[PDB]
């Protein structure tokens, strides 16, 4: 989710 | 939703060329970006699990959002929409770190963005 999606 | 509105005749929301420029140039261009992705997917903050973004976040909102309202032709004319897409893009920049990978999209993003608003017509011509 929010905190990066690589 | 049930009380807010996308859709509302009594409400003004003619086809103007900005309306409909915007629509299928603008934000279905921003929408084909391949790092536009994780704004595929509008703030319901159940389905995304976001509960504390309906309050940091002014107005939550996203790219699927903008365009409910511009195929519903919510506004009049593009120019109300320039309000959505501009807090889209800064709703990721205040709740998310300037270090997260949605930030660094939504930078590139808002590229695409200015660059077909920049070539809008800036006369209007309602249709």
């Amino acid at each position: 989710g929010k905190g990066k999606k690589k | 939703p049930l009380g807010s509105e996308v859709s509302n005749p009594s409400k003004p929301g003619r086809k103007t060329n900005q309306l409909q420029y915007m629509q299928n140039v603008v934000v279905k261009t921003l929408w084909k970006h391949q790092f536009a992705w994780p704004f595929y997917q509008p703030v319901d903050a159940i389905k995304l699990n976001l509960p504390d973004y309906h309050k940091i976040i002014k107005n939550p909102m996203d790219m699927g959002t903008i365009k409910k309202r511009l195929e519903n032709n919510y506004y009049w004319s593009a120019s109300e929409c320039m309000q959505d897409f501009n807090t889209m893009f800064t709703n990721c920049y205040i709740y998310n770190k300037p270090t997260d990978d949605i930030v660094l999209m939504a930078q590139a993003l808002e590229k695409i963005f200015l660059q077909k608003v920049a070539q809008m017509p800036q006369e209007e011509v309602e249709l």
